[PDB]
Order: C-alpha cells, then structure tokens, then sequence
C-alpha cells in the first residue's frame, strides 16, 4: 500500500481535471458530430453510404 | 538361399517430419481525441490520419 | 454436436469464422507491375503524371 | 459447456446453501417448544406422522 | 382467414414442442 | 579507453533544448506552473 | 483516366472514365470529385481548437 | 386453395411427430 | 404472413426429418 | 401448378435423408 | 404467386444442397 | 406460363442430381 | 419477354458456377 | 414483379459466392 | 432496375467466363 | 430481336474465351 | 426499349474489345 | 429519347479518346 492525501485542496486539482476534461470532450464531440450535416435527399436511388 | 525366407516380413521404412505450432502476432495502436486535436488544425485531415 | 445455445454473446460464438475481413494483399503488385523493368522500346518521356495522395 | 457448467453449479451452490440454513435454524434457532425429541430412528416416524 | 389464424396457432404449437425434444 | 574527444561539442550540451509541444489544457501539467520544468531541467 | 487510387475491389470500371463536369453538362462518363469546401484556406478542425479553449 | 394443402400438411407433420418420436 | 407461414412449416418439416428416418 | 410443388418438398425431404 | 416465388426459391436451394453433395 | 416451365425444368435437374 | 431470357440465363449461370469450379 | 425481386436475389447470391473463389 | 439488374448478370457471366474455358 | 441480343452475349463469351 | 439500348452498348463495346485485340 | 443519351455517350467517349493521340 501507498497513501497520503494531499489536503482538501484537493478540490483545486479537481476543479483543473473538470477544465481539461471539458476540453477534451467538447473538441472531439463536435468533430464527432460534424461529418453528418447535409446528407443530400439520402438514397434516393443510388448506392452510396453518405 | 532357404525357401522360408517367403515367410520373413519386410516392412516399409518412413520418413517423416513434425513441425508444430507458429506464432500468433498482434499490433495494436492507441487513437486519441485530446492530444492528437492539439496539433492537426484541420479535423478532416484528423479523419485521414485516422484511416 | 451438442446445441444448447452455441451463440451466447462472444468467445462462445467465434470458434467459428467470425467475419473474416480485410485480408492481406497483393492489390499493389511486387515482383509483376512493380519491381518491373521490361519497359518498352519508346520514343520520348512524354510525362509522369504526380498526384497529391489526398486518400 | 463451460457457461452450462457454471450455471449448473451456481444451482448447486444456493440449493446447499439454503439446506444449509434450514439446518442451522433448526439447531441455533427455534426454541425448545417446538422440538419433540425422538429415541429411535423409527420412533421418528410415528411422532411425525402425530405431529 | 379464420383458419390462417389456427394455421398459425398450431404451427407453433408444433414447433414449440419439437424444440422440447430437438436436437438443436 | 583515453579519448580526449573534443572540448567544444561538450559545452553545447548544457545549452541545449528540444522545446517539445506540450499541449496547454492537459493533465500533463495541470495548473502549468513553472516548476515541473525546473524538475526536468535540474534532473 | 483511372490513375487516382481506387478503393473498391473488382468493381472498377476497367474502361473509359472521366469527369463529367465541364466536357459537357450531362454527357460525359462520370467519376466526379468533390471537395469538402471549394476553395480551402484554413482548416475547420483549426477553429475548433480555437474556441474550445475560449470556452 | 394452396392453404387447404398447408392444413394439410400441417396435421400430417403434426401426427407425424406426435406419433413418433415421442409423446411430448 | 401466409408465405412466411409455408416457409416455417417447411422449416419444421425439414426439422423433423432430421431427427428419425421414418 | 401446387402438385409440381408437392413433389419438390418430397424430393427436398429425400435429399435430406441422404 | 409470391407462394410460388418461394416454391421455385426453395427448389434452387434444394438443388444447391444436392450438388453440395454430389461432385458435379 | 415460362416461369411454369422454367420451374418445371428446374425439378427435372433436380430428379437428374438425384 | 426478356425478364423471361433473364431468368433461364441466371439459371444457366448458376449451375454453371455451381457445377463446375468449386461447392462454394 | 415478384421475380424481379427473386432475380435480383438470386443475381448477388451468385455475386458473393463467385467472389469467394473469384481471381479478383 | 432491370437494366442494372441485366447488366450485373452480364458482368458475372463474364467474370465466370474468365475463371474457366468450359 | 432477342435472338440476336443473344448471339452477341454468345459472341462476347467467344471474345473474352481468346 | 433502354434494354435494347443496353444491347446496343454491349456490342459496340464487345467491338473495341476485339479491335482492341486484333490490329485491324 | 434513349438513342439521344447513347449517342451522346459515345461521342464523349470517341472525343476523350482521340484527344489522347490528338494533334490538339
């Protein structure tokens, strides 16, 4: 075993994690998102997978 | 030579060769979504380096 | 031969084929379309055309 | 055969289990008014068939 | 229509007490 | 083993630095103070 | 011609391709690109990181 | 009609199993 | 619905053939 | 015609035996 | 009619399973 | 009709497998 | 008509295929 | 109308079994 | 559709037909 | 006529055996 | 109809194949 | 109507194939 907790500003490295968490979800979520905007009157007749 | 030897055996000898089991061979990669979005600043060029 | 269910979820449904996908390749050819040098008799280098690799 | 297997053992397991504590509450528990004690081993039969 | 109804009662009827005994 | 190797590719060594992009808005360095890199320069 | 890379495996047309944009209006054989924006000068994966710090 | 040959069909499979190979 | 009724009757059909030769 | 019908099950259920 | 696309579907699979089983 | 003969060949190579 | 030709080539094709290179 | 619907079923099963032996 | 669909039996029949002379 | 869409499928089969 | 354009552009294909093989 | 397309076809693709030993 190994332990010895900091204090509880440990809250100041939890505000910091919730910061680069939130960066990180938000940039790949919309990079997630926006290769499905437009999708063009989808499969009328023709085989593509848009 | 004695007539008996009709009734003497003669077997056919083998030749052979065992190999066994091979190898089975991984590889495997580590796709991000934060660090890899700090450098490439086209997204679209992010998804070809993706594939 | 026995049944019970032989597809329960995973690992008990790939002893069989399990989607056999995207097998190794010779779409690019060594030793025939490359590593070529049967190249024609021909009369000038008219061009070679370069594309930028996009894909 | 090994997931039938370790469905059938869990069966097992808490048949046992709950035999096992109808035994301990008939010995640790219910107190000593509602057993009747035997002598032999076919005295048991005519007192639970009075019972 | 009536009887596609039982058609259909019965068939699975049937093929729910061939799987009690299948080999499947 | 002697190899006197020479004086002056030695002393461009303790000047030397990649400057790596460490991306800002990463838990590599959290409240990016200027400590960690005095740890990575001393060490 | 088909001297870009092709994805598919034996599907390629194996003959005369071409774009069909301004050979004709409707005519010619048809393999048309299309870019992701018509004329390109920064990269949209750029702006992204350029306010997803912001907020 | 062809549903007539399905109910048919479908009592002699009934019968058939349930005179075979077992009773449930 | 009725050529998807044939078609199990066919099913159990084949199924049942599968288990006894009579 | 459903009799050439009847003959092709028959024939699957022989074949299906073998 | 579609009773007869499946019959003339189930006859092509009978055949494929026959010459499954016989060489040619 | 053709598809009737069609079918009807189709059971001929299936007796001829046979 | 044609759909007719069609049919009796895809046949054709198919026993073909199926009778002369390989079982599957 | 139905057999164009078999035809074209029948048309890829033929498509992807002639692929799994196919030289392309 | 029946076009393409005669079109797709006329480019198997001709991938067939380059496996095998029979 | 169909009789001769059918010879020139016959004919490609011929061209594509050489 | 579009099938016997389709015929038409199958020969004339056919055609450039076998001019393509042959010099003449 | 159907010509009227085929015909438009092939003149792209006589033209896109002279232009490949053209003069021009």
């Amino acid at each position: 075993r190994g332990l010895n907790v900091e204090l509880s500003k440990e809250i100041s490295k939890r505000v910091v994690e919730h910061r680069n968490r939130f960066k990180r979800l938000m940039f790949n979520r919309y990079l997630e998102f926006l290769p499905l905007l437009i999708n063009y009157t989808n499969r009328d007749t023709v085989g593509i997978d848009f | 030579k004695n007539e008996e030897l009709m009734l003497k055996r003669n077997y056919p000898r083998m030749a052979t060769k065992l190999y066994g089991n091979g190898i089975v061979k991984k590889q495997k990669f580590t796709l991000n979504n934060n660090d890899t979005r700090f450098n490439f600043q086209t997204l679209a060029d992010a998804t070809n380096y993706a594939l | 031969m026995y049944e019970g269910n032989n597809m329960r979820s995973m690992m008990g449904t790939s002893y069989e084929d399990s989607r056999l996908n995207k097998r190794t390749e010779l779409n690019e050819n060594m030793s025939i379309d490359t590593n070529k040098s049967e190249d024609s008799y021909g009369v000038q280098i008219h061009s070679l055309s370069k594309q930028s690799f996009t894909g | 055969g090994v997931y039938k297997k370790k469905i059938s053992d869990i069966n097992v397991l808490e048949e046992k289990e709950m035999r096992a504590m109808l035994v301990d509450y008939s010995l640790n528990q219910l107190s000593e008014t509602n057993v009747r004690k035997a002598t032999s081993k076919e005295d048991l039969a005519s007192k639970v068939f009075e019972a | 229509v009536v009887l596609e109804q039982r058609i259909a009662s019965l068939e699975q009827q049937v093929t729910t007490f061939l799987s009690s005994q299948m080999q499947q | 083993f002697k190899y006197f190797d020479d004086i002056r590719p030695f002393l461009d060594e303790i000047y030397k630095t990649r400057e790596r992009y460490t991306p800002f808005y990463d838990d590599r360095a959290d409240y990016n103070t200027n400590s960690k890199s005095y740890y990575d320069y001393i060490s | 011609e088909d001297i870009y890379f092709i994805v598919p495996d034996y599907l390629i047309p194996d003959d005369c391709l071409q774009i069909h944009k301004l050979y004709d209006n409707c005519m010619s054989g048809n393999f048309v690109v299309m870019q992701n924006k018509p004329i390109q000068y920064n990269s949209d994966i750029e702006i992204i990181e350029h306010y997803t710090d912001e907020l």
